[PDB]
């Protein structure tokens, strides 16, 4: 600010802001599935083929 | 010694665990017929 009646009569307003926004989101999902299935039903040669 | 005789004549499904055979110990596994099944 600044005033005077004889000298020194002025204005002044410097007014000056900064504002940074920053943001990161960071998502990362992993899914992994592994199943095995198993069946048995056995078969012998006779002991006495041929 | 073919039960498809008289599994044909009845319908019913014939056992299928049977006692009359051999086994073998150390390994621990059926092996062969030893009584016979009629």
């Amino acid at each position: 600010t600044e005033l005077a009646l004889f000298s020194r009569v002025n204005g002044k307003f410097s007014t000056e802001f900064q504002r940074m926004k920053t943001l990161q989101v960071k998502d990362q999902a992993v899914t992994t599935r592994v199943q095995v299935r198993n069946r048995i039903y056995t078969v012998k040669t006779t002991p006495t083929s041929e | 010694t073919g039960f498809q005789i008289c599994k044909n004549a009845l319908k019913l499904p014939v056992l299928e665990v049977l006692p009359g055979g051999g086994w073998d110990n150390l390994r621990n596994v059926d092996m062969g017929r030893v009584m016979d099944l009629t």
